[PDB]
DNA sequence: GATCTGCTTACCCAAGCGGCATGACCGTGAACCACCTCACCAACCCACGCGTTACTATGCCCAGTCGGCTCTATTCATCGAAGGGATCATGCTTGCACCCTAACCAAGATCGGAAGAGCGTCGTGTAACGT
DNA sequence: ACGTTACACGACGCTCTTCCGATCTTGGTTAGGGTGCAAGCATGATCCCTTCGATGAATAGAGCCGACTGGGCATAGTAACGCGTGGGTTGGTGAGGTGGTTCACGGTCATGCCGCTTGGGTAAGCAGATC
């Protein structure tokens, strides 16, 4: 019955990681949902014009990294690259 | 297929789902073929700024004695950190108000 | 003085045509010039270059030619057929 | 039909409006001003809308329209969807 | 007699009182009214699904709060503390409209 | 070997202007001008076909990219010539 | 028999249509799509190229140069305003002084 | 003498370098900056000559439109004289500096 | 074999700022404004060539083109017409 | 002209307290979509060749640049004035909550045809060489 | 002025598989006006300060020359980059079970928080001085 999905079970996730005894209002809530969207659209959508700039059908992790360099600000950039390094790094190294 | 379904946000210890972002990144007409590593670094990324954001948005929420994160917590968030605030110039939240700033002219003497 | 710039000026004129393909040896333009110059004061190799410049805004200086064997080149100008 | 509702938006809102931007004198002939450039940026946006809305056979203004027709002048507006 | 507040006082307390909340600060039903009515001018008897009302409502009070908080900047800069319609202008010419 | 749309807007230009030349710099303007607004036009019809849950870009689509894009009676004027090499196209 | 002259165009419809495919917008492009793009496309570039002829006639020239097309842009109210944030390279400014700098 | 009066010639090259369409810019210098700024991010780093010369006319339009934004600023600051807080309230009001 | 640089972003002199403020449309200039486009110029050729850097470098290229630099002016909304 | 008081009017907060009112969670369930399985080519990676180039370093020379003198047009810094605005008091006009909501429209399946994708052939431009 | 390694590029004809004009309910949403009620808004005094027009004074930017020198061109050398060409390793689907996920919902409760006093703490103007 209209199934839509969400981001909302894992922010609050993130949430509770970060902040062990703060809950989250469902207005909040979706503007969280809404900042997600928008920023996996921005890094999605610079990932696609790379790979189509250099000829690519395929986005690989470095589009996406290229992509959170140029998007991100200073800092930010760092911070995420060094998170997605990391991320990728343990996954290829657990199958 | 005898296995124990290990979900593929456990294997890079991410709580994002890899999975979901793999599906949008296919049925979002962004390339033809989207290599297996890249839902994992989206995710990672998306789920640090998340991390960030969060992190700020409670702090500057147990300051106002609040157990709550409201939208005014996340725009009080994002406009003090100057990443955030560079990164979300052109972003408009709703309800949350803007940051109590008065110029030094205004003020009496 | 200036009369030389407007010898220049004329010769690229009517001379050579803006074409955004074809490429032409640098020295060939200049000598042939120099050579209707020989008829009645040339410009300086090195203010030829200006000159034509200012004429062709879209024109380059390629340096084609096998390797050691390379030469410079006009790119962007070809001869007028007249 | 409606007709001459821009008076809607009174100087105590035009005001408190300012008041929140921060601003401490305000006046007399601002609050026209003021009306004027939120009826050409409401035009445009629900213009934009509209479209988008006529473009879904539909015959409601979605929350989601206003938000695309926002995000496409480069405001992006959180809270409603994404 | 009575206890009259010189002027810039107030003023003053309104600032530091509407910056503080986050409440919106045009009336709901004669904003409403405006939307159906500039609206109706692109497609009649058009419904209004009662949500992107109060988002048009949310960016349209930011879009004034930001374009006084730039004629407020203008203002200062011509040694004023009144803005006046002129540093409207301004603001919105240097932004780009 | 690279393909231009250099023949077309020569094509245009001397339909408009059958005397006038145009330099090659004000080309190369032209060509940039024409990927960039077919890049726009392109962007918008993808996002409203997503938007809709479609997944074809037929002429609807693009007719409500334009009109989102370009503003004024330039919208207009590109509309109906659109739907009138459309019209044609259909009618062999 | 060629696609862009059967929409009575100047425009490429063949090329158009790949551009429109290959550049990964959707799943499927429709056949109409192509023709309302090239003849979207070649009307403004009509436009554009008739307001830069005018203004490079206006200057006793006979070649468009970035400097007439600037003119073109720059003195068309829906023209500027479509290409607002876009710069014309060598194209130079449209003159404009304000009135409080002239004499008097 | 023959002194011209202060602010004519200021009109002359104003009506001069706004009808002409050349760089304003030396060509060398600017490349020298673009190489010394690029300098900081990664070395042994070419420049081709069509990627300085697309700087240089990116550069040149913005600073263009910036010093006419600042030139807005001053007449409406009711000065004719454009001073270096008219620039930052224009990059200000654009949004580069918060 | 190569140089370093250094005290250079003078190199963009007093009279090229005139001549940009006179394009611009400026009477009388201040004195005090080529040490702020100096800067100016700078934070903006410093933005523009930190994108155009990284476009090269996801290219695995070592020489930065003409695209690089349009595409990174193209993301800072600031299109550019004339290179491609 | 500014140093202190004689005190009288407008905003937070820890209480007590009510009372909603919103969020977390427990099962339902139930689509539902991520996952783990052999194959199989296009997509990508890599080695080698040269053409061409970006960056080096001479050569010329004049047009642009740097710097000091002079001067006056422009920007400050004060003074008055008066006229816009700010502030407060009364009297409401109209916004703000709840509903008899009846029409109406946004969705979830239906009839086929209409249409687009994907392969097989066939019509038009050219990287250089002679009279 | 005339032909080619026949490849790029596009169009035509033909299966095969998705995809829409019209309906058919179906019920969830919104606007057919109505009742009260009080709380912002309109209007009007009042006086307050700020902004705006002179008006000298400072001051520094604009012309104007006089030296002077480097950018803007053309040359070459060279290490290196980049495209082209030819071989040699890899993800989506031929898809297909298979089952953990997560999304909705009724409901129950825990507690978060929005409002009535109580009384404190803060600012802030209205009145006392003289070269």
């Amino acid at each position: 019955r209209s199934r839509k999905e969400s981001y909302s079970v894992y922010v609050y996730k993130v949430l509770k990681q970060v902040h062990p005894d703060t809950g989250i209002s469902s207005k909040a809530m979706g503007i969280m949902n809404s900042f997600v969207n928008d920023i996996f659209e921005r890094i999605a959508g610079e990932a696609s014009r790379l790979a189509h700039y250099n000829k690519r059908s395929t986005i690989t992790s470095r589009e996406i990294q290229t992509a959170v360099r140029l998007l991100l600000p200073g800092e930010l950039a760092k911070h995420a690259v060094s998170e997605g390094t990391k991320a990728v790094t343990k996954y290829t190294s657990a199958k | 297929a005898r296995a124990k379904a290990k979900t593929r946000s456990s294997r890079a210890g991410l709580q994002f789902p890899v999975g979901r972002v793999h599906r949008l990144l296919r049925k979002g007409n962004y390339s033809e073929r989207v290599g297996a590593g890249a839902p994992v670094y989206l995710a990672a990324v998306l789920e640090y700024l998340t991390a960030e954001i969060l992190e700020l948005a409670g702090n500057a929420a147990r300051d106002n004695k609040k157990t709550r994160i409201i939208p005014r917590h996340l725009q009080l968030a994002i406009r003090n950190d100057e990443e955030l605030n560079k990164l979300l110039g052109r972003v408009t939240i709703a309800q949350g108000g803007v940051l109590p700033n008065i110029q030094a002219v205004l003020l009496p003497k | 003085s200036n009369e030389e710039y407007m010898y220049a000026y004329r010769w690229i004129r009517n001379h050579l045509e803006e074409h955004t393909d074809t490429c032409l040896p640098k020295q060939s333009v200049y000598d042939a010039y120099r050579k209707y110059c020989e008829s009645l004061r040339p410009l300086s190799t090195a203010n030829f270059g200006k000159i034509i410049r200012e004429i062709f805004p879209d024109i380059k200086a390629r340096r084609l030619g096998g390797r050691g064997q390379s030469k410079y080149c006009y790119s962007g100008i070809r001869r007028k057929t007249l | 039909v409606l007709r001459d509702n821009i008076q809607g938006i009174t100087k105590p809102a035009i005001r408190r409006l300012a008041r929140r931007g921060g601003v401490k004198r305000i006046s007399g002939l601002i609050y026209e001003e003021t009306r004027g450039v939120l009826k050409v940026f409401l035009e445009n946006v629900i213009r934009d809308a509209v479209t988008y809305t006529e473009h879904a056979k539909r015959k409601t203004v979605t929350a989601m329209d206003v938000v695309y027709a926002l995000k496409r002048q480069g405001r992006t507006l959180y809270g409603f969807g994404g | 007699k009575p206890h009259r507040y010189r002027p810039g006082t107030v003023a003053l307390r309104e600032i530091r009182r509407y910056q503080k909340s986050t409440e919106l600060l045009i009336r709901k039903l004669p904003f409403q009214r405006l939307v159906r009515e500039i609206a109706q001018d692109f497609k009649t008897d058009l419904r209004f699904q009662s949500s992107a009302v109060m988002a048009l409502q949310e960016a349209s009070e930011a879009y004034l709060v930001g374009l006084f908080e730039d004629t407020n900047l203008a203002a200062i800069h011509a040694k004023r503390v009144t803005i006046m319609p002129k540093d409207i202008q301004l603001a919105r010419r240097i932004r780009g409209e």
